[PDB]
């Protein structure tokens, strides 16, 4: 998932942003 | 922000602050 986009790459907020619910 | 790479309960508290109200879920079990 993105755990190796956040984790390993740049957790940038606007790309995370699509993690809510 | 261009570099901020976070994990664990870190990398969510980032998400936990985008939200704050929808309540985001963390797919690292997936």
């Amino acid at each position: 998932g993105i755990v190796e986009q956040c984790c390993t790459s740049i957790c940038s907020l606007y790309q995370l942003e699509n993690y809510c619910n | 922000f261009v570099n901020q790479h976070l994990c664990g309960s870190h990398l969510v508290e980032a998400l936990y602050l985008v939200c704050x109200e929808r309540x985001f879920f963390y797919t690292k079990p997936t």
